[PDB]
């Protein structure tokens, strides 16, 4: 005897926040499965993000622009924190030529996702503040990883006297939940109730991570059970 | 019988070896022949094994001259093998120049 | 003090439940959080080696 | 440690046990009362104190 | 690295020990498992402010050190900067790993 | 890349306890994997056991028998060591009676393997210490169940207030520990060594209680990953 949950029910109050439910349960099984998921998700999953940055008329990390309200320091800094998507896959990694030439405050949505292989998710996103007059030419490096990486391994890339690596924050998840509850029918017990929440970035639906992490969770426990190689 | 190096915590030498301090002397003595030993044969065979070239990159031609290397590189340091015999106790310590039992 | 812990929606004693990453158990005392101010000093170790 | 590991019992109730202690120095095994947890700590120390 | 065959000249090791690229720590593995290493407080007190130790490899660039022996030392965690000597002669060795 | 571990290893010291090795796992892993091996071996067991007997010669629960050296409290005692097992299926509930009338040392091997669905294994087990002058004569319960189980919770099978309920500890594993430690690969430290060991009852290889487990365990995750499944 084993009293199997059929129900996996989906609601999807919007493109990235979702809703899970799974019902019934055996005791004490539910919070293993939900504790064992929070881990794998809010762990290692995949994104972008950019790294190099080439500007026309600064060549390190202290220099400043004339006619721009901020350093180069902060320019970088806040371009670290832009989250992206893609729309096809076997996108590598890319560059990207900016060249703002008009009397504009410059933002993030006005990155033209010039290169048809990627987009920008948060668009509304005040990069920096131009004067009347400030003309300025940034070319951009984006690619994938995860986890996290530094700055000073991104040294690789062949600064060849201009080039200013950045650090990057690649992981593409910001909440999880799950939460348990007994339900029951008179005298007879062991109903049981997970309730768990996926928040996102936007670059995927929570189904597509959720699959992908069982998807490794049962990879490593299938040869932890089958082949049982001896000494 | 394997070692497999750890720290050592001794009362035992004081039921064999007389004396602490001497226990410890002679055990250094042993080491150093049991170190000069193995060190003669490694340096002759390993000098006759690669008499034919001693170039940097001819050295790795074949991955097993490394590997026989790093199996011995694998092998406790003498001081672990010299009080090994003295759990074994297969040495007698008398006065001076005490030697193994190989007779 | 408690009228504006009250007020921002928590609880009015300033402790709580908490939660561990690992094993999902409720840490059977309940713990205390909060926001503070903090400070870093001068004393950066890159210059003790 | 079986009706610890269930939670049938916590960490800490007094239970009646069957256990050996020396009395200089042998070997008295006797029905002390005590909690789980003491079981657990008293299972390092050396059996030649009690 | 010298028994290893790969390298003739000890200019060539010290060139590969500097630069520290992407080969073998194993050496430091092994080596660091059964040559104790001196640790020293600077004011000593009585004798034991002086020890020897197994060395284990960390990240970082900080000694990490087991907490029940400090009070030998009788130090604070403030951030004191412990002291390191390594024996080099295997009689020095021997004392060190059977009495120090 | 992403690091697998291979080819697991076991010890296996005896028939009842055994050691378990997992290399290499990558970081947080240990817990992980740990953790939901050992709940789902302390999880989901079955078993069989005695649930209560009557004596003859007995006023009610504590007098005191002639002609046998140990007290009512201690035979309880010693009866919940005997270990059983089962040969034909579905004989969920059975059975007995014993009979002893002679100066002998009352052992687990002494009882009547007359009931042909059950047998007992620890055989040499001891039970009382009986002469000539005393005869014994008792009926016996055995019933399956799951966990442990206190001695009000089983009154409700044919308790009549004359035949004394035990409690039965079905549980075939009796004690499994693990640790997680710290170790190497080149330019990097901390990847995840999982140490495991366990201790059952005899009645069957603790490695095959850990693969059972195990697979529950995929089981489990499939539908609540897959339930609406695609690729």
């Amino acid at each position: 005897a084993f009293q199997k949950p059929e129900n996996v029910l989906m609601m999807e109050t919007s493109d990235s926040i979702a809703k899970f439910e799974f019902k019934p349960l055996e005791p004490g099984y539910g919070i293993t499965i939900g504790n064992a998921l929070r881990r794998i998700l809010l762990s290692s999953l995949e994104g972008f993000a950019i790294t190099a940055i080439k500007i026309e008329g600064v060549e390190h990390e202290f220099a400043t622009i004339p006619g721009v309200l901020e350093d180069v320091t902060n320019i970088i800094l806040n371009l670290k924190q832009v989250r992206f998507k893609q729309i096809v896959p076997n996108a590598d990694v890319e560059k990207a030529t900016i060249v703002i030439s008009n009397s504009e405050v410059f933002r993030a949505g006005d990155l033209n996702a010039q290169l048809s292989n990627f987009e920008v998710l948060n668009s509304n996103l005040v990069i920096c503040h131009l004067d009347k007059s400030a003309t300025l030419t940034m070319e951009f490096s984006i690619n994938k990883g995860r986890g996290y990486v530094s700055a000073e391994e991104n040294r690789a890339e062949h600064n060849e006297l201009s080039t200013i690596a950045i650090d990057s924050i690649y992981t593409p998840i910001r909440n999880v939940k799950y939460a348990v509850e007994n339900f029951r029918v008179e005298q007879k017990t062991d109903y049981e109730k997970l309730l768990m929440e996926v928040t996102t970035d936007g670059s995927i639906r929570p189904v597509d991570a959720l699959r992908e992490a069982a998807q490794i969770l049962i990879s490593h426990f299938s040869l932890f059970a089958e082949n049982k190689i001896a000494i | 019988v394997p070692m497999d190096t750890i720290t050592r915590d001794m009362v035992r030498l004081s039921e064999d070896t007389e004396n602490v301090y001497e226990t410890v002397m002679i055990i250094a003595k042993r080491a150093n022949q049991i170190g000069q030993q193995m060190k003669q044969d490694l340096e002759k065979k390993l000098q006759d094994f690669s008499s034919s070239n001693d170039n940097l990159e001819e050295v790795f031609e074949n991955r097993e001259q490394i590997e026989i290397s790093r199996y011995y590189e694998h092998l406790p340091k003498p001081g672990l093998i010299a009080t090994a015999e003295y759990e074994q106790d297969k040495l007698y310590h008398r006065m001076p120049g005490a030697t193994s039992t190989n007779d | 003090m408690n009228e504006w812990t009250d007020k921002a929606g928590l609880p009015r004693d300033g402790k709580t439940y908490l939660y561990d990453g690992g094993t999902g158990e409720r840490f059977d005392q309940p713990a205390t959080v909060g926001v503070t101010y903090f400070l870093k000093l001068g004393h950066m170790v890159d210059d003790k080696m | 440690t079986i009706a610890y590991n269930e939670g049938k019992v916590d960490i800490h109730a007094p239970i009646k046990v069957y256990v050996e202690d020396y009395e200089n120095g042998e070997l008295v095994r006797r029905m002390v009362e005590t909690s789980v947890g003491r079981l657990m700590v008293n299972e390092y120390v050396p059996k030649k104190v009690g | 690295l010298i028994e290893r065959g790969i390298v003739k000249t000890v200019k060539s090791a010290k060139k590969i020990v500097d630069r520290k690229e992407p080969v073998i720590w194993d050496i430091l593995e092994y080596v660091m498992k059964g040559h104790p290493v001196l640790l020293n407080r600077a004011p000593t007190l009585h004798r034991l402010g002086i020890q020897a130790f197994q060395p284990k490899l960390i990240e970082g660039k900080a000694i990490q050190l087991h907490p029940l022996s400090c009070t030998a030392f009788n130090a604070d965690f403030d951030g004191d900067q412990m002291a390191v000597h390594l024996p080099l002669s295997n009689e020095a060795i021997l004392e060190a790993q059977l009495l120090m």
